[PDB]
């Protein structure tokens, strides 16, 4: 197998994650899709680190994991705050700000 | 051992230490004393930061900057200039954030004049929220968060490596996500703004990190100087480099607010707390454009012929869609958000210049416009309806100047600065960026920006029409001062906006000296 | 460049699982199914990391994402529903087709931009992992990237502060204790 | 040497600041302080003119300082004959406008009681910005204040003025600001071109240096770029000086604003446009100006005739005067662009005479409109019977705008027409038809308003048309005196104008055509 | 008639065009976060533009 396949998979995964953010109203599923995007980035970083014979890409993947966890937690806090008032976790429900 | 340049890193170090100390105050300080310490700790901490910056600036009078942490951070003249700008804007923004209720019979004034709900976890309008408001409680955790945001922003121009830049982006983004949802009034809109900003910011940051991955693959390095060496030497892939530049541009453009990525700015600025909006519209724009400057002047100058055509379109769109969409706006805050979009476009015109004049013009533009935006939003935060909510409906501002000539004149000054009228810092600022663009072969962008400014002057002027030329309505809003801090912020901001218009050579020499990044 | 046929098979099976997991996350009508598919994708990506001479990264992926997807499943039950089947009908007119078109175009363009890269050389990571993959990661993290390492602490603090501010409820709404409920004119029993 | 021009332009602005800072209770003292500031500015202008030597160097009282070297612009002031004429016009007019608008701001409420102070401060700020623009010898400084002067005037129209003041102010500011922004594009292009030329150490805005470089031929530029820059400058000045068809903003602003503000706009402020054409457009881009001379000449002539016709067709007195002023700016631009010593000297003298004459006529019409409650021409009749002095002064002002030889404007119009004929005879005849059209739109208005039986409510009723009060005489008599003096003995003005014009023509390689 | 309908007409038409375009663009601000995310994913436009900049097209 040619190693570049790993990148294509990432390109697919990221793409799928992006599409998910567009297609799913649930905020939690949106968080899952953002996690998919960040992990596709991590896969690309790991593949390139292997390609260049150094671990820097792996370190970046680790830091991206940290960032993904923190962003997920912040999004969960925001969604808790919204849900406690609106009793809904749909992104489309936050439609007041428009035009 | 790895040498650490604490002196160079003294900025962002004072700030992060102060944020940590503020979290400690939250953890182990009695409620009644949390706010006085935090505001004392925050403001002073930033003042120290400002001092640190100038000291660092003096240290840089010799060598043209230097790396600090074995790469991953570089304090060169542009970086220190942007850090000083961000520190000053943060001082003003925290002065806005610390404003409490003007006065009341009960002592429970609860940092509400700064639009911060006493308890964000409380359901909007619930009996719990009312009881918390009555008791005068208030979540001082806002002050640490702001520090962290400033921290991240202070780092974002100075990040010399892709990983550090991404980490700074996240560090400044998360506190802003949280802060956008803490508004005291119209809590539903503020929560919607926080959700939109979080979703789209996470989206853009995913794009940002994917672009960083592409760049790393192309160059096998994360340092911006290393990527520049790779692209210039042709050792890189040259397709992954372009793809990574595009995906990274996605993130930075989202942060600044280009049209393909602007949509978050109107809603977020409308819904977020007025003080938080004022601080953010300046500081985040400054930090994002600093990072963009570093990317396009240090990391990837060699591919100018490749990414220059793209930015043009972006800039063009940003100047057109940003301004035209503002023409029909009926909300002051929403209109100012679209103005921020258009001014991001104007900045991008100077960034496209790809010449030292471009760097100087961008730095000056960011300083002046951050000040002007902060002042405009601070003034907007004072116009209160009868119910007490910030009266943003533009029609309700009719005759506002005829009732409050001082505030009306100050807001008109800010609006004319945004429009780019001469004798305002905004005109010097637009002239700098457009001159840099013209010298850089982008005079079509100068023409398009001129037409965009002509369009935008209409909606900047409509506010003055309503404020002064129209009679006040029967239920017209009224000013709430509400304290010395807000007045000081408004006065300092207006004074800077006027001085940088009349006498710009001060700080313009500083911008000129900051024309060179360390490669 | 080429990889060991064993690695080729590992990639094919595991990346098929990962792609199907992402597709399920996007397309699963039950949010719990989305969480399970996300767990599958994360574990598959961890296996791929291991296959790419990143053992520590893969193992940490498994651990932390097991935890994170468990928490997301908890929040799915808390905020969406235990077994709620989402409609997934496009609520915004024409948004579904536009989103699919944009996603497909972006993926195609990204793949085209990637093109062939490993053809330009593919250094064996054995040189770097020599002396320990975890040892090399430690050397880089705390020497070349100690600044980002420290800033991850700021990220954690900001996350904790956001949780404490937005999600943590306070005294004005704390649930009454069983002792409190029993003592209400003797409300509970009388 | 004393910085006379710096004081000249600073005094109005400082006085405006002090006036606006006065407490609300000092309204009368505020009026008197504003008048004193205007008189001090007039005294400064008088000393500058007296010390000015028309036989001496082209630019005098020159002050030079570093202001923004980063932008290649310096604080450079200096007055030539062309600039001195407009400076004298502005300095003399501003006090007269102040004493004319003495009570224009009385009825405005709110504004913390600073309505009178705000009005006076805005008027003084307009005066100061106009003066500094006139004396500025830097393209970027001149643009800065040419654009800045719009805002005080925008406030002066929108604040105060008639019911439709808001729309009029918006149209004003947006037309003029779109033009100024096009000027900004042209100015940035000029800076870029100068930077790319070895003629200068870097991008430059020093007007004298650039003019010398282009005249000597060292600063050769591609004629297309020069054409575009000239087009930008000319478009900005054409919106500023209401060159047809860009005039459409002027009527609404003139009618809706107070008579003093409208005069300040058309009589003084709009002149900066025409002067801008004469100083920059011709001297920075002599080649482009020469190439476009046919088009601009045609536009100016069409403006003359078209504005005259519209003034004939107007039903509102003030709008009629505004269109008359548009036609007069048509004369001014026609004389400027014909590039003849007679043409340009006549155009400058016309700037002066039209400033004075439009001020007189518009202010008298404003007094009359205030006496009644309507601007409609048909709303009046037989006003001469009730207010002999008002009608007589209105007649004299109209005759001035009608260009009688006994009054100043004719001397200028003649001079312009003469200059036009030697190069474009057909255009000269087409403009000369405006001599008939002016008789029409002046004397028909006089017939409709001042003659015939006294209309109901003019001599009786609750709003009778009483004769001019002493203050209105103080305003009017000086203007009529200047008209008569510059008609009988225009030479003192020409002695100053003629040298500067020659230097201008010498600069652009143009000369009066030799007689057959 | 020319002044009221033709000369002033050009400025009126320009203002009408600007207002119509402003309303059309404001309609783009649908208020849905997912529509904004779609516009952002329009960053495929940026990617393709950068790629084509070397395609010489």
């Amino acid at each position: 197998m040619n190693p570049d396949n790993y990148l294509y998979l990432s390109a697919l995964l990221f793409t799928i994650g992006a599409a998910g953010v567009l297609l799913r109203r649930n905020a939690i599923v949106m968080f899952m899709c953002v996690e998919l995007m960040l992990n596709a980035a991590n896969l690309a970083f790991v593949n390139f680190s292997r390609m260049h014979g150094q671990l820097d890409g792996q370190v970046v993947a680790f830091f991206t994991m940290v960032v993904a966890a923190c962003e997920v937690v912040v999004g969960l806090a925001i969604i808790m705050a919204i849900f406690r008032t609106r009793r809904s976790a749909s992104v489309d429900d936050a439609n007041l700000l428009k035009h | 051992t790895p040498s650490i340049e604490y002196g160079l890193l003294s900025p962002m170090l004072i700030v992060f230490g102060v944020a940590i100390a503020g979290v400690l105050i939250e953890a182990l300080a009695p409620r009644q004393s949390r706010y006085p310490l935090q505001v004392t700790l925050a403001l002073g901490g930033l003042i120290a930061t400002v001092v640190a910056v100038v000291f660092v600036a003096r240290g840089l009078s010799g060598t043209p900057g230097r790396p600090a942490v074995l790469g991953a951070v570089v304090l060169d003249a542009p970086a220190v200039f942007l850090q000083g700008t961000i520190a000053l804007v943060g001082i003003l923004g925290i002065m806005l954030i610390a404003e409490r209720q003007k006065a009341t019979v009960s002592a429970g004034e609860a940092r509400g004049l700064e639009d911060f709900t006493p308890q964000a976890s409380a359901v909007a309008g619930s009996v719990a929220e009312q009881l918390a408001t009555k008791t005068g409680v208030m979540q001082t955790e806002v002050f640490p968060l702001t520090m962290f945001a400033i921290g991240g922003m202070l780092l974002f121009p100075a990040a010399d490596d892709l990983l550090t830049m991404f980490v700074a982006l996240e560090v400044l983004s998360l506190p802003l996500y949280l802060l956008c949802g803490l508004a005291r009034r119209r809590r539903l809109l503020s929560q919607e703004a926080a959700l939109k900003y979080f979703l789209l910011g996470a989206f853009s940051s995913a794009f940002f990190i994917y672009g960083a991955a592409m760049l790393y693959g192309s160059a096998g390095t994360l340092d911006l100087s290393g990527i520049a060496e790779s692209v210039a030497a042709g050792s890189g892939n040259t397709s992954l480099a372009l793809l990574g530049v595009a995906l990274l541009l996605v993130g930075v453009l989202f942060k600044v607010g280009a049209v393909p990525f602007h949509s978050w700015i109107p809603d977020v600025y409308q819904g977020a707390p007025t003080s938080i909006t004022a601080f953010m519209a300046a500081a985040t724009k400054i930090a994002a454009f600093g990072a963009m400057l570093r990317i396009f002047y240090v990391a990837v100058p060699a591919l100018r012929d490749d990414w220059r055509p793209v930015l043009w379109a972006i800039a063009i769109l940003t100047m057109v869609v940003g301004t035209v969409t503002a023409v029909t706006q009926t909300d002051v805050k929403r209109m100012l958000a679209y103005s921020a979009v258009a001014h991001s476009g104007f900045i991008l015109t100077g960034v496209i210049a790809a010449n030292p004049a471009g760097v100087s013009s961008t730095l000056f533009y960011l300083f002046a416009y951050g000040f002007s935006t902060l002042g405009a939003f601070a003034v907007v935060g004072l116009i209160r309806n009868a119910a007490g909510d910030e009266e943003t409906s533009m029609a309700q501002w009719a005759g506002l100047g005829r009732r409050y000539p001082i505030v009306g004149v100050v807001f008109s000054l800010f609006l004319l600065a945004f429009a780019g009228i001469p004798l305002t810092s905004g005109f010097v600022s637009k002239f700098a960026v457009f001159k840099a663009a013209g010298e850089g072969g982008a005079i079509p962008l100068v023409i398009i920006g001129v037409i965009a400014s002509a369009v935008a002057a209409y909606f900047y002027v409509r506010v003055i029409v309503l404020m002064f030329f129209t009679e006040p309505p029967d239920d017209a809003p009224e000013l709430v001062v509400p304290s010395g801090l807000s007045t000081a912020v408004v006065t300092v901001t207006a004074a800077v906006t006027f001085a940088l218009g009349a006498l710009p050579q001060p700080l313009l020499d500083l911008a000129n000296s900051a024309e060179t990044f360390l490669h | 460049a080429r990889t060991s046929t064993s690695e080729a098979v590992v990639f094919w099976v595991v990346g098929t699982v990962a792609l199907v997991g992402a597709i399920g996350v996007v397309a699963a009508r039950k949010a719990v199914y989305s969480a399970v598919f996300l767990a599958c994708t994360m574990i598959s990506l961890a296996v791929l990391y291991i296959a790419q001479d990143a053992p520590f990264l893969g193992v940490v992926q498994i651990v932390v994402y097991t935890g994170a997807v468990m928490m997301l499943f908890l929040f799915v039950l808390m905020l969406i529903g235990v077994d709620l089947t989402e409609s997934l009908v496009e609520t915004i007119k024409g948004h579904r087709i536009a989103a699919l078109i944009a996603g497909a175009g972006f993926g195609i363009l990204v793949i085209a931009g990637i093109g062939n890269v490993s053809v330009a050389g593919f250094s064996g990571l054995a040189a770097a992992n020599s002396g320990g993959n975890v040892e090399g990661l430690a050397a880089l993290i705390f020497t070349r990237y100690l600044w980002a390492f420290e800033l991850t602490s700021a990220l954690l603090i900001t996350a904790a502060l956001g949780a404490m501010v937005l999600a943590h409820r306070e005294r004005f709404e704390r649930r009454k204790t069983q002792r409190e409920l029993a003592i209400e004119r003797f409300q509970t029993g009388g | 040497t004393f910085p006379w021009l710096t004081v000249l332009w600073a005094v109005p602005v400082v006085g405006a600041a002090v006036v606006i800072l006065l407490p609300a209770a000092q309204q009368v003292l505020a009026k008197w302080l504003a008048l004193a500031v205007s008189v001090l500015t007039l005294a400064v202008t008088a000393v500058v003119a007296i010390g000015f030597d028309p036989a001496a160097a082209q630019y005098q009282f020159v002050e030079s300082h570093r202001w923004i070297p980063s932008f290649g612009t310096g604080y450079i002031l200096g007055v030539d004959g062309i600039a001195l004429a407009l400076v004298v016009l502005t300095a003399v007019l501003v006090p007269l406008l102040i004493i004319a608008g003495w009570n224009d701001a009385s009825r405005q409420t709110g504004l913390a009681g600073r309505s009178v102070q705000a009005y006076l401060a805005l008027t003084l700020a307009v005066e100061g910005m106009v003066l500094m623009s006139l004396v500025a010898l830097d393209i970027l400084l001149f643009y800065v204040f040419f654009e800045a002067m719009l805002i005080p005037m925008y406030f002066l129209i929108g604040g105060f003025g008639g019911e439709n003041r808001s729309r009029a102010a918006v149209k004003f500011l947006l037309y003029n600001l779109f033009g100024g922004l096009i000027m900004l594009a042209a100015v940035i292009g000029l800076y870029v071109v100068t930077a790319g030329s070895d003629a200068f150490a870097a991008g430059t805005f020093d007007f004298r240096e650039i003019v010398a470089a282009v005249s000597s031929g060292e600063f050769a530029v591609n004629p297309a770029i020069m054409n575009f820059l000239f087009l930008g400058f000319m478009f900005a000045f054409a919106v500023k000086a209401p060159l047809w068809p860009f005039h459409r903003w002027l009527p609404d602003a003139a009618v809706e604003a107070t008579p003093a503000s409208a005069v300040l706009m058309m009589a003084v402020m709009d002149k900066v446009g025409t002067f801008g054409m004469l100083r920059y457009c011709l001297q920075l881009f002599p080649d482009a100006s020469t190439y476009f001379r046919p088009v601009v000449i045609t536009l100016a002539a069409i403006g003359i005739v078209y504005g005259a016709v519209l003034a004939i067709g107007q039903t509102d007195v003030m709008r009629l005067i505004a269109y008359t002023s548009i036609s007069h700016f048509g004369f001014i631009i026609l004389g400027i662009f014909v590039m003849t010593s007679q043409g340009q000297s006549g155009s400058t003298l016309y700037m002066i005479n039209h400033g004075i004459s439009t001020a007189a006529l518009f202010l008298i019409a404003g007094f009359l409109v205030s006496r009644r409650g309507s601007r409609l021409i048909d709303s009046y009749g037989g006003v001469q019977k009730v207010a002999p002095v008002l009608a007589g002064t209105f007649l004299v002002a109209g005759l001035a705008t009608l260009s009688l030889p006994g009054l100043a404007p004719f001397i200028s119009e003649f001079l312009v027409l003469i200059g036009t004929f030697t190069r474009y005879p057909v255009v000269a005849v087409f403009a000369a038809t405006a001599l008939v059209l002016s008789a029409v739109y002046i004397l028909w208005t006089y017939q409709r308003m001042m003659t015939g039986p006294v209309r109901d409510g003019i001599g009786d009723g609750d709003r009778p048309v009483r004769d001019l009060v002493p203050r209105e005489l103080v305003v009017v008599a000086p203007l009529l005196a200047l008209l008569l003096v510059l008609g009988i003995y225009p030479k003192p003005a020409l002695d100053v104008i003629n040298p500067a014009v020659e230097h201008t023509l010498t600069t652009i390689g143009q000369t009066d055509p030799e007689p057959t | 008639t020319v002044d009221d309908k033709a000369v002033d007409g050009t400025a009126g038409g320009l203002a009408a065009l600007v207002s119509r375009t402003s309303d059309a663009l404001r309609q783009v601000q649908t208020g849905f976060a997912r529509s904004y995310a779609l516009s952002m994913l329009g960053g495929s436009a940026l990617v393709v533009a950068a790629i084509l900049a070397v395609q010489l097209w």
